Formats: C-alpha cells, structure tokens, sequence
RNA sequence: GCAGAGGUUCUAGCUACACCCUCUAUAAAAAACUAAGGACCACACGA
DNA sequence: CTCTGAATCTCTTCCTCGTGTGGTCAGGACG
DNA sequence: CGTCCGAAGAGATTCAGAG
C-alpha cells in the first residue's frame, strides 16, 4: 500500500496542522455526567463525536448527517474511531525545550550549540542566563551569566544589549545561528588540528549541523512551542470502577501541564513579578519534561501510590512499551492454551485436542459450514446452535478439522521448532495431547506444561503451516543436522531393554525363518525376548542406481533386535539394529535413514519405532527399587581409607610439615582419589556382579539391572547422576564455589547427615539461583542475536567468489574435539580438494559436501578443505545459498528466500539454558612430525631448539592427517628432528615454565659489550653453588646513569671480528632485558641452541558468549604487531614505556604504549609480520579483524564459542556462528574517500560501500577504499539504517531521537521491519512477493 | 482458554489480556522469531495483523470465514498507528510514504 | 489424507513458491467453480492442491499457462 | 436490502457485524427472530 | 598549555508466557 | 445546574601528566 517510512523533526506548523483543536480546560470530563469537557483533553469538538454518528447535544443522530459539525457546540459527528486519530495541542505561553534532545547522551541541543549540557540544563532551569547577540560587549553569544554576575553586566551595560534568559533564549541563540557558515566555518579547523579527540569532536558537531542542513529541519524546532496531545481514545479515562474513574496515566501529565500553561497565561497577561513568573515557566518546563520522558530528571513526577507515572517515552520504550508489547510479538485471536498429554496413539503428524477447544476456536468455520449446508439461516441461529452443542454441530465440525493444521505453541519458544504444525485429532477431554516424540523438540515435560494453540484461518496460512510447519516437515534441528524427534526417554529404554542378549535365555539357540518368527516365538511367550538366536532376513540395500537389492543371510542375533527388523524400512542394513541400541544408536539410525530413505519412509519408521518402543518398555517392566542400586562392598574400605589419610594428613599439619594450603590440597585430592575409586567400584557392581550361566559352569555378562539399563542406554541419566545414587555424593561445594573439605559420603540409597544434606542443599540453591539468572541471560542473549540478524535473508542463488575460509578439525591440544568430517557437512567449497596426488579434482569447486562426498573425504585422509563461507559472501543486502550450504534442517541446499538470521540466532541462543557461568610436550600416537615456519640450527647435543616463535607442532600420521596439535614455547627444546617418526608415549619437546631462554642462533665468541658491573649490571653474589652470577637489573629499579647505556651481545671470531647474521648486513646482537640471569660470564665459548639468559615469567559460560558476541575488549588484551619489521624502544619507561616497529623498507609511523608489567614475547633482534602477537594474554576481536583479517577474526570467534558449547556437549554448525558474526561485522570505515561521495571519517555499511566502489570501478573510474570494523551485536544492531528497528530493540529514545535529527526515512526491507508494520515478511512466501514488488518499481 | 473473537482491548489488540476476560494468548516476540525462521510470511502477516487488532482486517476475515473464502484482507495493524500516534504526540512527525 | 509434502518439494524444489502455486490452486478451488483434477477423498482444498501436485500436472508454469488460456477466452468470449 | 418509515410480536428493529417484505413520502395480509463497552501496580503460583 | 589516557559519572537494560487474588488524582463548595 | 480551583557494561565528561 504505502512506501517507505520516513521520520523528522516536528514543525511547529506541522504540529498545528496535525491538531483539529486546541485544549484549555485541564478538566478531562465532568463526573456529574461522562460527558466530555467543552475545552478538555477528552473533547467532542477537538476530537470527534463520543458516540457512533451522535452529537453532543443530539440534533444530528444518522449516518446521512455526516460531514456537518453541530450548531450550539459545533462539534463534528462522525464515525467514533476518528477519535482514535484525530490530536490535539497546547499552545504554551513559554516556548519549552524537548527533554529527548536536551537531556541526550550526546545532548543533541548542546552539541549543536557546541556548549556543555551543565550550563544548557542551568538556563532551563532558569538559574543563569545565556548571552542572546552580545554585540558590542565582553560577554560573547554563548556566555553563562548567573543571577550576581547579570547584575553586575546590566548595571554597566546598560545600553541596547540583551541577554535573553530561559527556553526562549536557547530559541534565540539556535534561531540567529547559521548551520551553513558554521559547517564551513569548522570546516578549517578540522582540516588543520591534529589532535585526535578534538577533531572526533569536530566531526560529530559537525555530523550534527550536516544532518540538519541535509533533512529539512530547523534546529529551532527542538525548542516546542506547542505540545501536541494524543487521540482521546488512546489516553482513555479507564474504567468506570464503579464510576471511580482514575489511573496516574498520560491524563495527568497533560492536566498538570496544561494547568501550569493557563498559570503563564494568566501570569502573563497580569503582568506579574519576574520571580513569580520565573518560577512558573521552570515549573512548567519540568512539567513537560516529565509529560514527554518522565524520570529523565533527579526527580520521576509520582502519582497515587507513589509511583513513576507513564509518561509519552515509557509507552515507547522496555518490555511494556507498545514496540514490544503491542507491535514486535502482540497477542492473538483463534488462540487456547490447556495442559498437555502424552498420547502416544498419535503420529507426529497429528496431535489431540479436546472438543470444547476445537469448538471454541473453529466458531467462524462452523458457522460457515451451517449457512453452507442450511443447517441454520443466519450467524446468530449458528451461533446459539454452537452454545447447545447439539450432536449436528460436532458432525460439521469433525468436517473442517479433517486437514486444518493448528499451531501448537510453547510459551518460552526458544528455537526454530518450539512452535509446530499439527493435524488436530477431536478427543475428549480438556488437555491437549502432544506427540511422545516432539517433545524433545518442544523442550515440553508433562509436569502442568501448558502450550498455546493457534488456528491458521486463510488458505495460505493452513497450507504454509501443512508444507513446513508439520512435525513430519521437522525431522533435523536447526541448529544441527542431528535428528530432532529421536526417541527421548521412555522407547529408548524399550528399544534397549529389546536389543540386548542373556547368556543363557529361554528359546536360545534355535534358528529362525524369520522377524516374523522371532515375533512368534515371544508372543507365545516359548522364547525370552533377547535370546541369542540366528534367524534369516532379507536386507535390502540401495546399491545400484537407486534400485533396493535383497541380501537373505543368517546373521547371529537375538530375538528382540529380530523383532525391529520388521519396522525398520527397507533400505536400512541390519548392522543398525545388532547392537544394544541406545540413545546415540537411535540418533544414527534416524539420521542414517533419513539421509538413505529420504522424509515420509524416515516418518513412518519413526512412529513405528516409537510404538514397538513403548510397547516392550511396558512388556519389559522396567521398574526401580533399592534392590536395583547396588552398594559397592568395597566402599566401606574405601571410605575408611581416605579416613586414616585425611587423618594422617591433620596429624602432619598438627606437627608443622604441611601449612594450611597444601594440607586443603592434599585432602581435596585424597578424597577426589576415594571418590573415583568408590564409583568404579560402583560401576563393576552395577554392570560387572551380575553372575549367570550358560547351560555349563560359570559366565559374565553385562548387567540387566533396572538402574544400569536406564543410564547406559542414555534413556536418561549419567555419570554423575549414577554416582548421586550407589556411589560416593561427592566434594560438594560452598555458595562462594571453594569445596567443602569433607564430603557428603552418604549416597541417596543410604542416609545423609544433617550437615550432609545442608551441604547438598547449599550446592542446590546455588544451582537453582544460577539457572534463573541463566535463562534471563540467555533470553537476553537470544534477543541480541535475533536483532543483529532478521535482515539476513538468502536473496541470491551463487556469486562466484572463490573466497571462503579453510576448514580444518580443530585442535586445542588435545584429540580432534570435531573432525572434518562433521565440521564441513553441507557446505558449499570454494577450491577443488585434492588428494595426495596432485592436480586431482576429488571434489569440484561448487558442490554441496552431502553425507556422500564427507565419507569419500575421510577415505581419502583430506586434511584441510576450503569452503564458501557466509562471511565471504559479497552478496549485498542478503547471501547467496551456496555461500550458506545446506538447510541443517532438510537434506538439500538452502532455498532461496529462507531467512537464516533468525535460524542462527535462535540455533544459538537456544543452548543458552544448558551452560554454565563458573612443562613437556608427549606424543599420544604414531605418526610424522612436521614443523609450521620452523628456523632451527643444530646443537652440540644432538637435539633441536627453535629460533621462531610460532612453532607449531602438528603430529601428522601415515594417513597425512594432523592427529595432535601442540604449541611450542620459544627456546623449548626438541627432543627428535624434523620428519622423525617417533612413538606415542614419549616426550618430543620440553622446556623450563618459568624461563624464557636467548639461544643464540649461531655459535661463536661473544664479548661483553657495553657491560658495565656496577653501573648496568651488578655483580650480585650467589648463595647456593659458590659462583656469582650476573642478573640484568631491571630498568624501572636501575637508575638512569646506568639506564642510558644500551645493554647489547656482540658476536665474533677467535681473530676479533664481528660476525654478521647469514644473509644480514646487521650482526648478529642480542639484547638483554631486565630480570636476565646470566650465568655464563665473558671469555666463554657458546655452542649454537645454547642458553644465554634465563628470563623468569578464561570463562566457558554464558558470559563467555556474551562477551565474545558484543566484542567486550579483554581485561588485558594481547598486543598484536601493527605493521612488520624490527622493534625499537624509546622512552625509558616514563610512567608508559612506548615502543616502535620500523620496517625495512616503509617508514615506521606507529608508536604503541606498553606498561611495565606487561610480559614480551619479542625482542629487538627477530623478525615479526603483521599480526604476530607481542603481549601474552587474549586478544581482542578488533584487532584480529584488523591486522590478520576479516576470515581470521571470524575463525577466532567461531573456535571460541564452539569450543565454549563444547564443553557443555551442545553442538551447533559453525554456519550460524559464521553469519551471525558477518552481521557484526557488516560495518565499514572508509579511510580514504577517493571518488566516493563517502567521507573519510564517515563509517556506512559495507554493502554500501562494496556496492558504490565496484560501481565506481566498473568504469574507467577508481573505487575507494575501506577499512572493515567488527562492533558487537548490542551496538551493531542499534546502528542500523532502520530506525524502526533500532527503535524497537534498545535505547528507544536515543535511536529516535537520532533519527529525528538526521532526517533519516527507513526503507522497511527487513523482517523485523515488515513485522512491526504487518506486511508481507521477506523470509518465507513473502519474499517472491517482495521480489515480485521490487521487480515492478 | 479457547477463543475465536471477543472484546478488544485499548491498543485495540482483540485478546484483552486474557483471563476470566475472554482472552487469547500473547503470541510474543520469541514465537514471531520462530516463524520468521519458518519460511511463514502468511500464518505470521495474518496473525499479527488480521486476527490481532485490523479492524477491518477482522470483520473482513470473519466475514470471509463465514462465507467460506478463507481470504486474507490485510489492512494495518492498529497497533502501528497508535504508536504513530504516540511518536507524533513526543513532537516527532513519523508519517509515510504514498 | 497427507502426512508429508516431501514428494511436491522434489517436485518444486523450492518449498516457498510450492506455498503459493498450491494456495492459488486453493483459490481457484474455492472462489471459483474450478474443479479439481485429482478427484478428493474428503479431503480440503489445501490439501488436494498438494495432491495435484504431488501427481505433477500442476505447478506455477501449467497454473499460470492456464488461467492465461482462460483470460485469452474471456477476451474472446465477447468476439 | 445500504439514504427513511411501516408490518404480524415485545418500548424500539432503517444491514448497526447483525434476521424477512415494500416504496420514494403512503403503513399492513405474514410464521423462524434481537443488543454492537471495559486499563495500570502489587502479591502469590505454574512451566 | 594543550591535549593523552584514565578515573568519574551517568544511561540503559537485566526471559517468556500463563493462572488466581488484592489496590489505585484523591473537586467540593459556590455563583 | 454548571464551573473554577546489585550489576555490568558503554559512552559522555571531566580531567590530568608530560613534554
Ligand atoms: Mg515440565
């Protein structure tokens, strides 16, 4: 219907064409009579007729009357919702500043006026006053001159000079300033200063004056003249209450105001006193100030009750404003919420729903279905039918839920799948019956779990809901390719308790014809259900091009894995149900046969495998007793072991050997000792005691225990929750987190102590504490991640861009955490992998990586596979699908349209609940060693030492995979050499923690240079072998005679003569910091990897997450090398000691100041590229995106938060990490202007920018260039090129308030946007239309 | 708490905070996140416009369902024009494009 | 009766503009007197236009190709 | 059946979301029928 | 003496839906 | 019968160290 959205400043003419009126009277209505005032904020004239097509007095009462106002009140009469419209305005006596532009961060009024908001604030206040045209005076235009100081100018001044004070004046000041001539005025002074901080100020005063000569603004309008009011109806009186009438609301602002307007008026006209006045326009400028943003000053104007009254900024902004409230998720007809039921007679694509619901919510469709089939003339004998219930309208409606889908609904809908389609099923009853196998899925229990259900009404919203809705359409999460209705709890521990064997069983042995026979057999009751029996199967297999062959063996097995053969489909091998079949079984058998089968085969075996489950579950009888958990004999002797430990350790400390601190160690470690012993113990009890023969002697099977088979299956359970039961509790810890010395030794099967259970009680408070702040920040999080994405939809179906980013199984030291396997699945490359042999396409440049293409990778031992990654993708406003990859969700690539923002964010988000908030290197395995930019010269000890500082040892073994990845410390030691294959279980490479040595790199005579003992270096003495040795003092303690001198090592020859680095006119020096221990003293020969100087030297939560997401800066970042070349020092530690990188060709502009206390890796002698990191500790993201580039940054971000829901063992594609992250950095920085329009110190989107310099380069012309920034996900989404979207996360009244300034209209575009309009969305079917609109502009 | 139409509210929002108040469920911010995840641009445009506070839109669908032509008239929420309203009234002229 | 719409995606492999051909088949069925190819088995509209997918006779070409034959004997319909 | 009135009932009924018939300045042979309002703050609880 | 970095101060939220209750400008008398 | 009175981080704002 209507074209982008536009925002500005309001015209004080503009107001006045918005108002039909003007209110005197603060009176809102009269209570004699609910009539509204003649002039008050509730008014028939200035807003429109109360009642439909009725005048006040009641002359005119018919539609025909319409479009005439009224004669002795003159009101117009028309339609009552024109009073939903129609506004109004204050025409104040004294102009009044807006509080949203006055008391702004920025200060949007002062920053114009380039003056400081105190003295702004100050002359509202009407406590000093401003300097209107000085002339020819000392006081200048913008002058502060408070009450004594105006006395003693205007006693003096006393000529035509005026210093105007209050809101008026500021209106003064902003009407004689020119915008113009100050932008050129300023204009020098920016291109001249070269002070960073005062030119940032510059810039953004002059950003300020550009956005007002650029919109059509003036920066008068600021300064209101008149308010306007809301449409009656929108501020109503509230219900009557009794006629009680009264809500501290808007009304109450708009009555003070205009009370204390009338006051000016009459204060004017009587000519008062100056004070009295004064005093009355401060009080109405605090009036409007609390009508406009209440609580934007010291003190919130408070109604009845004593509480902040909603002002026009409080219904704006939060969780109650109408943007979050009203617009962004409003509520909804067709809608019913009950307690849910399991129901597992039910498919997954259909759902149970009481009678009394579906009648409610299909009224319209039954009444309907009556006038179709004449059951009732008309809607009112329809609906009185649909009040008695007669046995007719169940029949009708029984008709239109044959395949009308309704949207089941779970209140905290985290993910994607929280809502669902489903065919509703009429049962009897009032609790909605929720499919067994979507409640996973659902995160749904059934413990008073209520979900809403909503009625899809048009054809396209049923049959959208049909196609891609339906559970049956929702197989695989989301987040991950996994399989999300995989059976949960209850069939899992059937199926289990189904395929497991006894040794000796009853009917074992026998062969068997078939699964039809095994199902025989156990009915008949003649044979156990898992008896160890071979039967003959006819497996089929999808071998040939896409025809299923049959294979007939005798494959052993027992009876119950014989009885799932028959539900499994077809295509499936039998090698999927030979073994116990547990939680992870299931997993890979529904992922298995969804990838072989495809959908509905995956459907139906899905319900099938959840009927048999459920079926021998409650065959099995699968209970719980005391019986059933197991305490280990051996525990009491454990326990009194650790006993007489901890006691031998106290009588230590009691003596004096060991402190307080190592005796807390020792007994923590002791006991954490007896706890893993106990609960092995446990373990060989519950799984190993079980004692059964075999027809013969003696047998040792796994056990058939209750508690046993309701853990290891994965049905549900743990470790630790297992160790909870039988097993030692535990070291419980303290609120503050330190661990209780003595443990809870009592299990839950035994007793506990009372201080036992107050110990398990404090862990529990703190745990219940920490999930309700958790899921608060994890909403938080998820609201973050949804709003710096929803405008990322796949518009594009390729780009051709060859840039990606190699993907490589991560290594942090330890095994592969992800092989590349599942690291690379369902995307798109961008270069052809290769084998070992060279120039061989194993994988073209632009083919999806399916479940096909990852199995011949692992086969063919790939190591490192680049692909398209969304970062990459020069797609503007959106990505291209290959650059995506697959959907995770069905088994193809993502369609075109589909929005992946919101998949991403909510992927993300939806773990957020199930976080948390608090030498050598050995070779594990056979295999290569390899050295990554490795310099390193022989010793005389036949070992290997490193002259790099980025060594990276990566063990790679007869496949050429990189099977470990270790880091190695500068100047460790390698034991083997280079391509040295050596044996899992030795150490390769060690070295000294707290040392960090100078190995020279090349043997020779080194002389003393510049070392002076007494001056420099102090021969300080040595208590411990017998010879002094020499420490480097530290330049802080040292002073400055020896400070000056440059303490160096120079090499030569037996002759006298330098020696020169190889290859380097430079020779070769070494420099020796503060702190160096230096045992070799002159006149000692040094061999090559010989130490000279022995220099002596965190989160995984939620908030981890969040820090990474929003770039939170280190504590204490990781300098990184700006530019390359050789390091020089300058100042000698002055308070900050700076230090300078000088290339060996450019010049050296760059200085960084470094504190003292920061540890070096680099010295002054080595070599360091852009990038290499300087300091110790973590680095932040804006560097990495700075100097090693946007795919390094992008790599660090999503290993980091990968390896952060590693250890939570949730697992989620690095897609979504991966698009989310190029939504934080879509943000661009043009550092040099060229030929673009774009200013240097402007920053515009990077589609911007992209899009107007390969514009720019199409031609012969030459496109600028940019410098790429990366800003957190709370500051990327607030700085959108949407208002509305901006306005409707955080900071609503910054963000509108800015937009105001500049003028800015919104072009919708978005989904968040269209949603907070209620248009068509650019996600799903929306996006063809909004392709369609496009493509007919 | 099932519900077809019923009184509306203020912001003319038709469920009424529902309670005793013949009431439908808030249909929040998170469920618009997943079906904007779902490629739903129809169930969503209908659901938070045509059977929330469109007035026309609402009589038009009811209408419509009554006759059997399950069609969407789409209209505007009036949610929107309040909150238009409500920016004008701060003094900010929000307005659209024809 | 339907369970799933696997088959009409690898039909149109698109699973949004399957959305829109089926909901303007439903149209067609339900504003206008058009009756459907694929004879129902009490099913709805929303539901029988995935069928008339699923068999492959209708999608947006042969829907647009034929409601165009329509307005070309609407004009005609008048000489 | 769109601007009004009348009719057999029951004050009033003209599509008000709304139910039957008449015509453009005139009132009755006729059974099934009728109503279109409604906020915020706190508490407790459930998931 | 004028900016530099750094301490200080101020703004801006800090999940998402339900179900029961209860309390809320309060003009007041005079022409 | 009507009518007039913690907490956590970011950014602006001082504010300060050093030549
Ligand atoms: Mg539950």
């Amino acid at each position: 219907e209507f074209d982008a959205i536009k925002i500005a400043l309001a015209s004080p003419d503009m107001i006045r064409s918005w108002s039909f009126g003007e209110v005197k009277k603060p009176e809102t209505i009269n209570y004699r009579t609910f009539k509204p005032e003649r002039d008050g904020l509730f008014c028939a004239r200035i807003f429109g007729p109360v009642k439909d097509y009725e005048c006040l007095c009641g002359k005119y009462k018919r539609l025909k009357h319409r479009g005439v106002i009224c004669e002795k009140c003159g009101v117009e009469v028309t339609q009552t919702k024109v009073r939903r419209e129609r506004m109004g305005h204050i025409e104040l006596a004294s102009p009044t500043a807006h509080i949203w532009f006055l008391k702004s961060l920025p200060s949007r009024i002062g920053l114009l006026l380039d003056m400081p908001l105190r003295d702004i604030e100050r002359v509202l206040y009407f406590e000093s006053y401003v300097v209107i045209e000085g002339g020819m005076t000392n006081l200048e235009r913008q002058q502060i001159l408070t009450e004594e100081q105006y006395l003693d100018a205007l006693e003096e001044f006393g000529d035509e000079f005026d210093a105007k004070m209050g809101a008026e004046a500021i209106q003064a000041l902003l009407k004689s300033m020119d915008l113009e001539q100050e932008c050129e005025q300023l204009r020098e002074e920016l291109n001249e200063t070269n002070s960073e901080t005062k030119r940032k100020k510059l810039t953004k005063r002059i950003k300020l004056l550009e956005a007002f000569v650029q919109s059509g603004n003036k920066p008068e309008w600021m300064i209101l003249t008149v308010l306007p009011v809301l449409p009656p109806d929108l501020r109503p009186l509230v219900p009557l209450d009794g006629g009680r009438f009264a809500t501290s609301d808007l009304n109450d602002l708009y009555r003070r105001v205009i009370n204390r307007n009338n006051r000016l008026k009459r204060l004017l006209d009587l000519a008062a006193p100056d004070i009295i006045v004064r005093n009355e326009k401060r009080m109405l400028q605090e009036a409007v100030d609390a009508l406009l943003d209440n609580g934007r000053r010291g003190r919130a104007i408070t109604g009845s009750n004593k509480r902040p009254l909603k002002s026009l900024a409080d219904m704006i902004k939060g969780k109650q404003g109408r943007f979050r409230q009203n617009l962004l998720g409003k509520r909804v007809d067709y809608s019913g919420r009950s307690v849910i039921t399991v129901g597992p007679y039910l498919r997954l694509h259909q759902c149970g729903l009481p009678k009394k619901m579906a009648l409610e919510l299909f009224k319209p469709f039954i009444y309907g279905k009556l006038e179709l089939r004449g059951l009732a003339t008309t809607i009112k004998a329809a609906k009185k039918m649909v009040e008695r219930e007669e046995a007719v309208v169940w029949d009708i409606l029984d008709e239109v839920i044959r395949e009308h889908p309704v949207l089941l609904n779970r209140a905290p809908t985290l993910h994607r799948l929280g809502i669902q389609a489903f065919e509703p099923v009429l049962i009897e009853g009032k609790a909605i019956q929720l499919h067994p196998l979507v409640c996973a899925a659902y995160n749904a229990d059934f413990d008073g779990d209520q979900m809403a259900v909503h009625v899809p009404l048009t054809l396209e919203a049923q049959l959208e809901a049909r196609a891609l809705m339906m559970s049956t359409n929702n197989i695989l999460s989301p987040a991950n390719g996994e399989p999300i209705i995989v059976p949960s709890q209850d069939v899992v521990l059937g199926l289990y308790y189904m395929t497991r064997d006894c040794v000796n069983a009853k009917g074992e042995g026998m062969v068997l014809t078939g699964p039809k026979e095994a199902e025989r057999l156990y009915r008949s009751g003649l044979a156990s259900l898992h008896a160890r029996v071979k039967v003959r199967i006819t497996e089929y297999e999808k071998d040939a091009n896409g025809e299923l062959v049959a294979k007939t063996s005798l494959k052993d097995t027992t009876v119950g894995r014989a009885i799932l053969w028959m539900i499994v489909p077809k295509g499936l091998p039998y090698s999927i149900v030979n073994q116990a079949l547990g939680k992870k079984a299931i997993s890979k058998m529904l992922n298995t046969c969804y990838r072989i089968l495809g959908l509905k085969p995956t459907v139906i075996f899905a319900d099938q495998i959840m009927y048999t489950g459920f079926a021998y579950a409650a065959r099995s009888g699968a209970s719980v007793g005391i019986d059933d958990m197991v305490i280990p004999e051996k525990k009491h002797e454990i326990i009194s072991e650790a006993e007489a430990e901890v006691a031998e350790i106290q009588e230590q400390f009691q003596s004096g050997l060991v402190t307080a601190g190592e005796r807390y160690n020792k007994v923590i470690d002791i006991w954490a000792a007896a706890n893993d012993r106990v609960s092995k113990a446990m373990m060989d009890n519950l799984q190993t005691e079980t004692v059964i023969n075999r027809d013969g002697q003696e047998e040792k099977q796994v056990s058939f225990n209750s508690i046993y088979m309701m853990a290891d299956s994965g049905a549900r359970g743990s470790a630790a929750q297992i160790r909870q039961l039988a097993g030692m509790r535990g070291l419980m810890a303290k609120p503050d987190g330190s661990i209780i010395e003595t443990p809870i030794t009592a299990n839950f099967r035994e007793g506990l102590n009372v201080l036992q259970y107050f110990i398990s009680t404090h862990g529990a408070r703190k745990g219940l504490a920490d999930t309700a702040l958790k899921t608060a920040n994890s909403g938080y999080l998820t609201r973050r991640l949804v709003d710096v994405a929803q405008d990322l939809v796949v518009t594009e179906d390729d780009c051709g861009t060859h840039e990606g980013i190699m993907m490589t199984p991560v290594i942090e030291g330890g095994d592969v955490k992800e092989p590349l396997r599942d690291r690379v699945l369902g995307r798109v490359t961008a270069e052809d992998v290769l084998k070992p042999g060279t120039a061989d396409i194993l994988v073209p440049r632009n083919t999806l990586l399916h479940e096909q293409w990852c199995d011949l990778l692992e086969e063919n031992s790939v190591d490192a596979v680049k692909v398209r990654s969304v970062v990459s993708c020069d797609t503007d406003f959106g990505v291209c699908a290959h650059c995506y990859g697959r959907d995770l969700a069905r088994g193809h690539i993502i369609n075109k349209g589909e929005a992946i923002g919101v998949i991403a964010a909510q992927s993300i988000g939806e773990p957020g609940t199930q976080l948390t908030m608090r030498s050598s290197i050995q070779v594990k395995n056979k295999g290569s060693i390899k050295l990554s930019n490795v310099k390193s010269v022989v010793n005389s000890s036949g070992k290997l030492v490193i002259t790099s500082r980025n060594t990276e040892l990566k063990l790679i073994d007869e496949f050429g995979r990189t099977k470990e990845s270790y880091k190695v410390p500068y100047g460790a030691v390698l034991a083997k050499g280079d391509g040295e294959q050596v044996a899992g279980g030795e150490t390769v490479a060690n070295w000294d923690p707290h040392t960090m040595p100078v190995i020279t790199e090349v043997s020779g005579f080194v002389r003393f240079t510049d070392m002076i003992d007494g001056q420099t270096i102090t021969r300080q003495t040595d208590e411990l072998t017998g010879l002094s040795s020499l420490v480097v003092l530290d330049s802080a303690e040292r002073t400055a005679g020896g400070k000056d001198l440059r303490p160096a090592l120079k090499i030569v020859d037996a002759q006298g003569n330098d020696v020169l680095i190889p290859g380097t006119d430079m020779p070769a020096q070494y420099f020796l910091p503060g702190k160096a221990i230096v045992q070799l003293e002159d006149g000692v020969q040094i061999s090559s990897g010989d130490t000279l100087a022995r220099i002596p030297q965190i989160t995984g939560g939620l908030p981890r997450v969040a820090d990474l997401f929003e770039a939170r800066r280190p504590k204490e970042p990781a300098i990184l090398a700006e530019i390359s070349g050789i390091v020089s020092f300058g100042k000698e530690t002055k308070g900050k000691r700076r230090l300078v990188i000088t290339p060996v060709d450019g010049s050296d502009p760059y200085e960084e100041m470094i504190p003292k206390w920061r540890q070096l890796n680099v010295f002054e002698g080595e070599r360091v590229e852009r990038g290499d990191v300087i300091s110790d500790g973590p680095e932040a993201p804006h560097d990495i995106l700075r100097l090693r580039g946007v795919h390094a940054v992008t790599r660090y971000i999503v290993n980091e938060v990968q390896d952060v829901y590693r250890l939570q063992g949730v697992k989620i594609n690095d897609k979504h990490i991966e698009v989310i992250v190029r939504q934080m950095l879509r943000k661009a920085t043009i550092v040099n202007a060229g030929s673009s329009d774009f200013l240097e110190g402007e920053q515009v989107e990077y589609s911007r920018v992209k899009i107007a310099n390969r514009e720019l380069e199409a031609n012969g012309k030459v496109g600028a260039t940019y410098s790429r920034d990366l800003l957190g996900i709370t500051k990327a989404s607030l700085a959108t090129e949407s208002f509305i979207s901006a306005a409707s996360f955080q900071e609503t009244t910054r963000v509108l308030t800015e937009a105001a300034v500049a003028g800015k209209r919104d072009e919708l575009r978005g989904l968040k946007e269209n949603v907070i309009v209620g248009r068509l969305i650019p996600a799903g079917t929306g996006y063809a239309y909004h392709q369609d609109r496009m493509r007919r502009r | 708490h099932a519900r077809s139409t019923g009184s509306y509210s203020l912001v003319t929002q038709q469920p009424l905070g529902g309670k005793a108040q013949f009431g439908g469920q808030r249909f929040g911010e998170m469920e618009v996140w997943a079906l904007e995840a779902y490629g739903a641009a129809y169930t969503l445009q209908e659901m938070l416009t045509v059977k929330s506070d469109d007035v026309n839109g609402r009589t038009k669908m009811y209408k419509n369902i009554v006759d059997g032509n399950h069609q969407m008239e789409p209209g505007m929420p009036e949610s929107f024009n309040v909150l238009l309203k409500e920016i004008r009234s701060l003094g900010i002229n929000i307005e659209l494009e024809d | 009766a339907r369970v799933t719409v696997q088959d009409a995606v690898e039909k149109i492999g698109n699973r949004f503009d399957l959305v829109l051909v089926a909901a303007r088949r439903a149209r067609q069925m339900q504003v206008g007197g058009k009756d459907p190819l694929v004879p129902e088995e009490n099913d709805k509209t929303t539901v029988i236009a995935l069928r008339e997918i699923e068999e492959g006779l209708i999608n947006n070409q042969i829907l647009d190709v034929r409601e165009r034959q329509e307005q070309q004997e609407q004009e005609a319909a008048e000489l």
